[PDB]
């Protein structure tokens, strides 16, 4: 498989193609701060960590 | 001399033994170069 012990070649091509598609998406928001908790309002505003 | 000549020979042995279908029964032969049918040469299309 490894030595140069085989016969001259040229002609080579795309023979075949798998392809491992990604189909379906996934989304991550990465914000800095904690939605999970009070907010406050347009003038009490909270801004949680 | 004057009056009679010598001729040397050596046998055209393509001519005399090749004519007709022999040479294309001939198997298990490689060949180095040839022309190809259509049907032969549309498969070396690559390579060529």
């Amino acid at each position: 498989r490894s030595n140069n012990d085989v016969l001259a070649t040229s002609t080579m091509r795309v023979h075949a193609i798998k392809s491992e598609l990604f189909t379906q998406l996934e989304y991550i928001l990465t914000i800095g701060a904690n939605l999970r908790k009070s907010f406050g309002t347009a003038e009490k505003p909270k801004f949680p960590s | 001399n004057d009056k009679v000549c010598e001729l040397s020979l050596v046998p055209d042995v393509v001519m005399t033994y090749t004519q007709g279908n022999v040479l294309n029964t001939l198997n298990n032969v490689n060949v180095i170069r040839q022309h190809y049918t259509q049907t032969e040469y549309e498969q070396n299309l690559e390579q060529i």
